[PDB]
């Protein structure tokens, strides 16, 4: 019955093309396996300055392995890398971690941009218990009273890492619909292997965008989804202003080491407790301390600094795309108008405008690392007008 | 103990044979071919600036401004990457050319090294007789064989071949090396201790080696011509030649050409000419060190999971030779995967003491694509069981010396050490027991010393 | 007599292994794991078919074709090394009349077909169909029904030959009875299942039954209908875990008739799935314990995950006498007799309620202890219908005359360590040989000395002290419990003097050791204990989580192995992958124990498992170490000079 039938599962994908060729197709269906979704993007108006709020659901779910030893383990780890590569792409934004643990929140890092404070605080998020229940309830009061004495000119986007168990909170999150709704703060979960549909509704009702967690490769597809900053609901803001632009100081300017160090508790800046000799320098306070391109507490305006963050979305928009040809137009002597080479796995990566051959690590290359054709450079800038 | 030095000697290639000799004779190793040799057989990324300036230095500049090149860090490692460069007689280290000595380089390789930098048609660059593709009657990987097998018939015929070596009076050479030895009846070609070495070793320097020592056994012909002809053998490959070496013949350059053929390293044809070809092993012989490209043969991954030897690869019988040495008492079949010994392998290093780096070097060279996707540690513990191994059997520290005991005085005796500390000739003391341990070679001078007081 | 299935093939048509020369059907194999490797993939790679001995395992590029195969192929392999991405060495032997959902031809075909026609030599060939599958039901009417098989080619040899050798032949209330009766199918084609002759034939039967070149499977039809009495079984929330839900899944894919036999690595749930067995199939059962020490542990955990105790409760061994009168499950102990009236009612209520038994069940915890002569009365005494093997050893004392199938049948699951080691509760042991430097007044002793005084003189170091001083504290500052086996009493009492901590040795009294456990196991102010040879073998199984061993000088690698095995469990709730669990093992350099510990970690790496030897300690002047004068470790020398052999000897 079942030894046979336990086997009959094995046999016929064991077996294949015999006599010459055997276990080859088999390798062919794993490449046919691949090839999952690529980026279905090409969006416009929202998206800007974002101000996030981690919050973690921890729960006897995470006890269970299912991706890993653990499933913070899974978690934790490449949030790390979704901070960086946040900071890598949104520096005009700042995140706030809020842990919910037995049936609490605990706002763990505040709304800011440090990314070794929130670093070094997932470091230290390693070793939790995450015993208790969930509480969205908590985590949505710290959620709105921080973000309350944030200004409407700041996009107000919520992430939410929950593990889709039961949503342990009393006090009518139903009724926190037309809260949020009239405060104008999104909010967005993806779920851990389940779904949970009251927290479905409530995104469904925000605008937030909901999920839920299939595999660690498709973990990160959602969090590489949500590195953008997304098209959120219309009449958010315009503009932003005082931006603090500041200067770098070398503190050798004029008279030379007349100060042993420029931190010494009645200098302008010198914020943090550690000793400093000068390197920054901001317009309202006049606050010298150490460098930091985001804001500070005493002009308590934007510390903008401009070739950072001014021009990371500033070519994150603008985007077109190229087309695939599998024809041979061997335009080169069959090569790329990038790398200049040639492999012809029939994918002759065409752009849309000057339409110049390239290849997927040529594509991948633009896509992933440069963002743009620069074959439309010496093509856009010589008639441009 | 045991010798140590007869497995690298890398650098000291160029500087203990070349300091070992006179200035007029390294003034011959700036022949123009000699000029490559010099640059890369040093390693210093340090003094490999400090030439640099000197084409565009004339002049000799001030000591203190290069002495004072680098700052605070490194003052060692620019102070170790200098007076090397010095060992190398390359500079002149002028009096007062402005008030203070500022150094200098030897012009006559300046001179030789600005034609190997830009421009020049000379005699190594052209017009003589360099170098010949006319129409192609013989191909490299084919040639890539021989020089492969010579290579076997090298190393196969030094452990000993049911097949036969070629007439060669090579193995009187390597019987004189040390490396081999034959007692006088029939003359057996075996191993005395070091060609067992050379087996442990896997690049051409060691050949080369003895080929610079060719000329050392009362011979008399162009050291200086085969140094060049080593620098002229390192082309890389795909050059027949209109028989352009002898074009650019010479006596020991022709005749010992039978013996690169014999070193398998030339190929020649009837009458030993017409022709002339450089191996791809010509790149090899440059570093010395281990490099990407000196992988020889590409078989597979390796691992030593569970330190089993864990490995197959039915191979050539080189290797099965190279673990011949070193694997026997279970072998198996079709795939040599002979298990493991903590004493054999173990035993099997005491005819050559430790092949410490020469197992991890030929770790990465049992199966040599095994770097493209394995863990950097290979080894996880099992580095330090080779260590420990090869630290359990050495258990002796071979030296003579000369002992001082009884001495009538003691403080008299802390002159005698600092007579001794004044000639370097003490290798150990016990002031507790009167005792000094002195070399028996420096033990003369302290005993023409005590006897006049 | 009558006890020979087909033994394990290869013996000869091999000289000189290295087949440089011939390797011919490897030659066949080499022609297509060469031919295909072209292009990016093998297609190829034979598992390296060898002859003898046995093959490989590729499992290095599985992809899906091996790594599907890094468990299937594997069913009359058993991999008897483990490794890292890489290949992977097995053995052979009769593990396929264990696989008999599938023809020996068929696998052959695949045998084939993984190995790109690497041809076989053909050694397994006249060793593949030598027991055509054949089973043994017992249904309802009391003894058996002479099943057959679902295929019918096989009674046209068996008829042609067994019975001319010896014959085989209210309403609504009422309703669903029948409909029960109504599922009694055709045994999934065919049965082809025939009458009882008599019940007392079958051993007649049986010995001729194997005779020609079948073999047969013996059932368990006790859980549909059952005409004896039914015990009151109880799972009381026993939450189990999914390294033995596969287990009995395996025990039953099919129908609810066939015995089993599982192996399950050390420590793992063996008091759980037995009392799962005793439960869930709703007979009367029985555990036959290795000693006293299995029954008193076994039966609690049976007190544990089942309320089955109101005197219900029948261990019977060292005048436990434990509910005679009355058998509903019992424990048992190998009654290995054999005397002039042993036990004269006591043996004889074992005798007479194995008749009450009937055929219960037999446990029987690790076979690999049972001698051939005790595997005589294994059936001689014992003649149930299922039996129960808990083993963890696959093969045992060298005897490869007599195998194992003809006693228990199919040897159904083993567990693999990877799925317990890495992806489940067994911790990760760090193994570690550790040798010391000695001090040389140990040594020219015993060079002068070819008198088993010098065992004792390497035994009683400090330099082992210094070891075992370091430890110690170094994990009592991770605050998680500790465990030194010592060899002997009188050098390990010292050890209890000098840094004196729980210990106990042979004759101790048990209501303290009881309390030694309560001081170790309960209370968490002091993590440190120390044992003897009796502790880990007529005592306790201890529960700790580092382990610290001095006695290496036995060859019973796979004894002292099965210690470790045991005790080590969980040290913390760990959040980071790393090793947890601690072995540690004190050497002496240039001895026995140095020549020992060659072979004993040869024995390590033929398992394989997280090992180093580590010779220097974490800086050792970092501890206040006692006999850092060597004077004082001259005042131990004249100890040891004063001693005699009487330190110098285990319990036997
Ligand atoms: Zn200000
Ligand atoms: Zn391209
Ligand atoms: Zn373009």
């Amino acid at each position: 019955r079942w030894e046979g039938g336990y086997e009959r599962t094995w046999e016929i994908l064991k077996e294949d093309e015999s006599g010459s060729l055997k276990a080859t197709i088999e390798d062919i269906l794993f490449k046919a396996k691949r090839k999952r979704v690529f980026e279905h993007h090409g969006q416009v108006r929202l998206g800007m300055m974002r101000h996030l709020y981690v919050v973690v659901d921890g729960s006897r779910t995470m006890e269970d392995q299912d991706l890993k030893p653990n499933r913070l383990t899974c978690t934790l780890k490449l949030l790390e890398y979704f901070v960086e590569e946040y900071f890598d792409q949104n520096p005009i934004s700042q995140i706030g971690i809020i842990v919910t643990k037995s049936k609490r929140a605990e706002k763990l890092t505040e709304l800011s941009g440090n990314p070794r404070k929130h670093i070094t605080s997932l470091k230290k998020a390693v070793d939790m218990t995450c015993h208790g229940e969930p509480s969205l309830y908590n985590s949505l009061s710290i959620a709105m009273q921080t973000l309350k004495h944030m200004p409407g000119h700041t996009s107000r986007e919520v992430l939410i890492i929950f593990s889709s168990l039961t949503t342990c909170d009393p006090s009518n999150i139903y009724d926190l619909i037309k809260t949020l709704k009239a405060a104008k703060i999104r909010v967005s979960v993806i779920g851990l292997s389940a779904e949970v549909r009251v927290c479905t509704v409530l995104a469904r009702e925000t605008g937030g965008t909901y999920h839920v967690i299939l595999d660690e490769s498709h973990y990160k597809e959602l969090l590489t989804h949500h590195v953008s900053p997304p098209p959120a609901s219309s009449s958010s803001e315009c503009s932003l202003i005082r931006m603090g632009f500041p200067q770098h100081t070398i503190a050798s300017l004029s008279d030379q080491d007349a100060k042993p160090s420029f931190s010494m508790a009645h200098l302008d800046g010198n914020t943090e407790p550690g000793l400093t000799l000068g390197g920054y320098f901001c317009p309202q306070c006049r606050a010298k301390y150490c460098e930091l391109p985001v804001e500070c507490k005493i002009c308590g305006l934007t510390l903008v600094s401009a070739p950072h963050l001014a021009r990371s979305y500033h070519h994150l928009f603008p985007l077109d795309a190229f087309q695939e040809i599998p024809l041979e137009e061997y335009n080169g002597e069959r090569f790329c108008y990038g790398c200049q080479g040639e492999l012809k796995d029939q994918h002759v990566y065409v752009c849309a405008v000057c339409q110049n051959v390239f290849c997927v690590d040529c594509d991948v290359f633009v896509h992933d690392s440069l963002h743009c054709c620069p074959g439309c450079i010496h093509k856009i800038p010589a008639p441009s007008g | 103990s045991r010798g140590l030095n007869r497995v690298h000697l890398q650098c000291r290639n160029l500087q203990e044979f070349l300091g070992g000799l006179s200035p007029g004779v390294l003034d011959r190793l700036y022949g123009h071919p000699a000029t490559c040799l010099a640059v890369f057989r040093e390693l210093p990324s340090l003094a490999k600036n400090w030439v640099m300036r000197m084409l565009f230095l004339e002049q000799p500049l001030p000591q203190a401004a290069v002495a004072l090149w680098v700052k605070k860090e490194f003052s060692k490692a620019q102070e170790e990457s200098t007076g090397l460069l010095s060992g190398l007689r390359i500079w002149h280290t002028q009096l007062l050319p402005g008030g203070l000595q500022g150094l200098i380089l030897n012009p006559i390789f300046r001179q030789n090294l600005r034609i190997a930098l830009l421009g020049g048609g000379k005699a190594w660059s052209d017009d003589t007789s360099q170098l010949g593709p006319d129409k192609h009657a013989r191909d490299v990987p084919s040639l890539d064989k021989y020089a492969e097998e010579r290579w076997e018939v090298v190393l196969h015929f030094m452990v000993g071949s049911p097949s036969a070596a070629v007439s060669q009076d090579l193995a009187q050479l390597l019987s004189q090396a040390g490396l081999m030895k034959s007692t006088e009846p029939g003359e057996p070609p075996c191993i005395t201790s070091a060609g067992f070495q050379f087996l442990l070793l896997d690049t051409p320097a060691q050949l080369w080696y003895f080929m610079l020592q060719y000329l050392q056994t009362a011979q008399s012909r162009g050291m200086d011509l085969v140094e060049i002809l080593s620098f002229l053998f390192q082309l890389s490959f795909s050059t027949l030649g209109k028989d352009y070496s002898v074009e650019g013949m010479s006596d020991s350059l022709l005749n010992f050409l039978q013996h690169l053929r014999e070193f398998g390293l030339v190929f020649q044809r009837k009458r030993k000419s017409r022709r002339y070809y450089p191996t791809r092993l010509a790149i090899n012989l440059s570093s010395g060190v281990s490099g990407a490209g000196g992988t020889v043969h590409q078989p597979g991954f390796i691992v030593v999971e569970t330190n089993y030897r864990l490995y197959a690869y039915t191979e050539s019988e080189l290797q099965i030779a190279l673990i011949a040495l070193f694997s026997e008492m279970l072998y198996r079949f079709p795939n040599m995967v002979v298990a493991q010994v903590t004493r054999e392998s173990v035993q099997q290093a005491i005819a050559s003491g430790i092949t410490a780096q020469q197992i991890i070097h030929f770790l990465r060279t049992r199966a040599h694509p095994v770097m493209l996707k394995q863990t950097p540690v290979l080894p996880p513990t099992i580095t330090d069981q080779i260590r420990l191994w090869e630290l359990e059997r050495d258990r002796l520290r071979f030296t003579e010396g000369v002992l001082y005991n009884q001495f009538l005085s003691q403080v008299d005796f802390e002159l005698l050490l600092a007579h001794a500390r004044e000639l370097g000739v003490l290798v150990f003391e016990n002031s507790a027991k009167r005792l000094m341990v002195v070399t028996p070679a420096g033990h003369s001078d302290v005993k023409r010393f005590w006897k006049r007081q | 007599p009558g006890n020979d299935p087909q033994e394990a093939v290869p013996s000869a048509a091999g000289k000189q292994v290295d087949e440089s020369g011939t390797k011919v059907d490897e030659y066949g194999a080499k022609d297509y794991r060469l031919q295909m490797p072209l292009k990016d993939d093998h297609t190829s790679r034979p598992l390296w078919v060898a002859p003898d001995g046995h093959i490989f395992l590729e499992a290095f590029s599985p992809v899906y074709k091996y790594a599907q195969d890094f468990l299937v192929a594997i069913a009359e392999p058993v991999c008897r090394p483990t490794h890292v991405h890489e290949y992977k060495l097995t053995a052979y032997s009769l593990y396929a009349a264990v696989s008999v959902g599938l023809q020996t031809s068929d696998i052959t075909e695949y045998l084939r077909k993984l190995s790109k026609t690497g041809v076989p030599d053909g050694i397994m060939q006249f060793i593949k169909l030598c027991t055509v599958s054949y089973g043994k039901v017992k249904l309802v009417l009391k003894h058996n029904r002479y099943f057959v098989e679902s295929c019918h080619p096989d009674v046209i040899q068996h008829l042609l030959q067994d019975p001319v050798i010896r014959e085989c032949r209210m309403d609504l209330f009422d309703f669903y009875e029948q409909m029960d009766k109504d599922e009694e199918e055709e045994e999934e084609t065919q049965t082809v299942s025939f009458e009882v002759k008599q019940e007392m034939i079958e051993e007649l039967q049986k010995r001729c039954i194997h005779l020609e070149y079948p073999l047969l499977a013996e059932y368990d039809f006790r859980n549909d209908s059952v005409n004896p009495d039914i015990n009151i079984d109880l799972k009381p929330t026993a939450v189990l875990r999914p390294y033995q839900e596969k287990s009995l899944r395996k025990m039953f894919g099919n129908g609810r008739a066939r015995s089993g036999v599982i192996v399950l690595p050390c420590g793992a749930g063996k008091s759980l799935v037995g009392v799962t067995a005793a439960c869930t199939v709703r007979k009367r059962c029985l555990v036959l314990g290795n000693s006293a020490v299995s029954v008193e542990q076994w039966k609690a955990q049976f007190k544990m995950w089942s309320t089955i105790d109101d005197s219900q409760i029948c261990r019977f061994t060292s005048d436990a006498k434990d509910k005679p009168i009355g058998c509903s499950v019992a424990i048992s102990t190998y009654s290995m007799l054999g005397h002039t009236t042993k036990r004269s009612w006591e043996a004889e209520r074992v005798m007479e309620w194995l008749k009450t038994q009937e055929w219960g069940l037999m446990i029987l915890d690790e076979v690999h202890t049972i001698p051939a002569k005790m595997f005589r009365r294994v059936l001689t005494i014992v003649q149930a219908h299922c039996k129960l093997g808990l083993t963890a050893t696959l093969v045992r004392e060298d005897d490869k005359i007599v195998d194992l199938n003809f006693l228990i049948g199919p040897k159904l699951y083993e567990a693999n360590w990877m799925e317990l080691q890495n992806n489940g509760y067994i911790a990760k042991v760090q193994c570690a040989e550790v040798w010391c430097p000695m001090s040389p007044e140990f040594y020219r002793e015993y060079v002068a000395i070819k008198t088993k005084k010098r065992i004792l003189l390497y035994t009683m170091n400090p330099n082992k002290f210094r070891a075992c001083q370091f430890l110690i504290k170094f994990h009592e500052r991770r605050n998680d419990k500790i465990i030194v086996f010592a060899d002997n009493v009188f050098a390990l009492k010292e050890y209890a003097i000098r840094l004196n901590k729980p210990y106990i040795y042979g004759p101790t009294s048990q209501g303290e050791r009881m309390q030694i456990l309560q001081n170790f196991k309960h209370n968490p102010k002091i993590n440190t204990i120390f044992i003897s040879k009796v502790g880990d073998t007529s005592f306790d199984l201890p529960e700790a989580n580092v382990l610290i061993q001095i006695s290496s000088h036995g060859g019973s690698r796979r004894q002292e192995a099965q210690r470790l095995g045991r005790v080590l469990r969980a040290k913390k709730g760990m959040v980071a992958e790393e090793y947890n669990a601690f072995f540690y093992s004190l050497v002496s350099q240039d001895t026995q124990e140095m020549a020992y510990s060659t072979k004993r970690q040869r024995f390590l790496v033929d398992q394989g498992y997280s090992f180093k030897v580590i010779t220097k300690l974490a800086g050792m002047e970092e501890e206040d170490l006692a006999f850092s004068t060597k004077e004082e470790q001259q005042q131990l020398l004249q100890k040891v000079l004063a001693a005699t052999d009487l330190d110098a000897e285990e319990e036997v």
